[PDB]
């Protein structure tokens, strides 16, 4: 009743009073203001110069309720723009929040965890500053228990989420030592039964694997690929999405790292992923496939054994344009490193028609890719004297009829590739 | 030619969370 709908000035009045209880009430009012459905007056609160006051209340062990209120208020301010988050950091909140992680009051240390999450999530710089202030040990200590299941559901979700932000951002990526520190715990969270924890854990792994092969390696080295393939089959889209991104990232690495997801049985899930109702999953899955077709011939052979070429043909034939483009890539990569027998199989699966149909697309990049593929296939037929038979097939379904049309195309690389095909393989 | 990095949005999780 007395902390509902206060005006910023009343809040300032109470916070500036010489009464701790008056400050507590004013702070709770500030918090409720910052927690209203929409458009919380974050800037008004900031201009009033309240951040420094809140930060100081964080250090009042004697009055844990004001620690909590100011923590919640600061958390919400920190959830705004970079400028608003900067305001919190500039108030000296980082060290103060790290100290609260040790609080005896779970709901208070949890608020500190959340705030640290908002601060780190802003970007690389604040992320690394939080780490430099020593946040990782306290955070990890909060999860150092025999069974994660004994922790409050929300409490676990907040730590997991905050840890995933410490793994987030790329320019630069989190410090290597910090990653190593966090990884073990992350590996444990990846085996927890709560879906939100799994989703955020997968997001964390997806961030760590979004980079150079050395980065992917320290993750693969932890033995999480199998757990990821498992989560890849999850029924909850919020889990499958980040899991698929992690698996997709890992196969952008070395052939050896890519072999790890294959050995884990990832390919068996793709007939489903490649036909997934969610356009995005379908796109990420086809992209993931494209990098797998850019691997060794024995890996392209796995794609073949799992019967995934027909699914690629299917996705090249009908799907969101972005997914089709990813399909084009998977094909051009496949033809590029595949054996003759494998390229013949691709043709036998019906790759030609859908491939030709895309040549009518308004996108110079995809056309280049498709032309490349056409070239790669002809080169395989060249090795069998079947070049002619191929020309017919491409001829049979308006293929040549489209390559000539592009022979006049504007793009440098295009008309060239176009031309060569018309002469070197036709008339 | 080969591996093409994961590039472009997603869009991933929100960077921050306001507590209602």
């Amino acid at each position: 009743q007395g902390t509902v709908n206060w005006s910023v000035e009343d809040i300032v009045k109470g916070i500036n009073s010489n009464n701790l209880e008056s400050q507590l009430q004013a702070t709770q009012a500030a918090r409720k203001l910052l927690s209203r459905e929409k458009q919380p007056p974050i800037d008004n609160i900031i201009r009033a110069g309240l951040i420094p006051k809140f930060v100081s209340f964080l250090g009042k062990t004697d009055c844990s309720p004001i620690q909590f209120e100011s923590a919640w208020a600061l958390t919400n301010i920190a959830s705004g723009t970079s400028e608003q988050t900067k305001a919190v950091v500039d108030g000296g909140a980082i060290p103060a929040f790290i100290s609260l992680l040790a609080s005896p009051h779970a709901h208070i240390s949890e608020q500190a965890v959340w705030a640290l999450g908002n601060i780190a999530g802003d970007g690389s710089a604040f992320r690394d500053l939080v780490i430099k202030h020593g946040a990782i040990d306290p955070l990890l200590a909060l999860l150092a228990v025999p069974d994660l299941s004994t922790l409050a559901c929300g409490y676990l979700r907040n730590l997991t989420w905050t840890l995933s932000n410490l793994c987030r951002n790329k320019n630069p990526a989190p410090p290597l030592d910090a990653v190593e520190q966090i990884l073990p715990t992350l590996v444990r969270l990846l085996h927890h039964n709560d879906p939100e924890v799994l989703a955020d854990s997968c997001w964390a792994i997806s961030y760590l694997t979004d980079g150079p092969n050395e980065r992917i390696e320290m993750v693969v080295k932890k033995g999480v690929v199998p757990q990821l393939v498992k989560l890849l089959g999850a029924t909850e889209l919020p889990i499958v999405t980040p899991a698929l991104r992690a698996i997709g990232n890992i196969v952008t690495g070395t052939d050896e790292q890519t072999q790890k997801v294959i050995d884990a049985g990832a390919l068996a899930v793709f007939p489903s992923l490649l036909t997934n109702p969610k356009t995005n999953i379908q796109k990420e899955a086809t992209w993931t496939m494209s990098n797998i077709t850019a691997g060794r011939q024995d890996q392209i052979q796995q794609v073949v054994n799992h019967g995934l070429v027909p699914f690629l043909v299917g996705v090249l034939s009908k799907a969101d344009f972005k997914t089709q483009k990813e399909a084009a890539w998977a094909i051009t990569n496949y033809t590029s490193g595949g054996t003759v027998e494998q390229i013949v199989y691709l043709v036998h699966c019906g790759i030609i028609e859908p491939l030709m149909n895309l040549l009518s697309a308004k996108d110079t990049k995809i056309i280049q890719v498709i032309l490349d593929a056409i070239s790669n296939i002809f080169q395989a037929a060249e090795k069998l004297g079947e070049t002619e038979k191929l020309s017919i097939m491409i001829e049979e379904c308006g293929g040549l009829d489209k390559i000539e049309a592009l022979q006049r195309h504007e793009n440098e690389s295009v008309y060239k590739a176009s031309l060569n095909l018309i002469e070197k393989y036709f008339s | 030619c080969g591996k093409r990095s994961a590039e472009g949005s997603n869009p991933p999780k929100p960077l921050k969370k306001l507590r209602g």
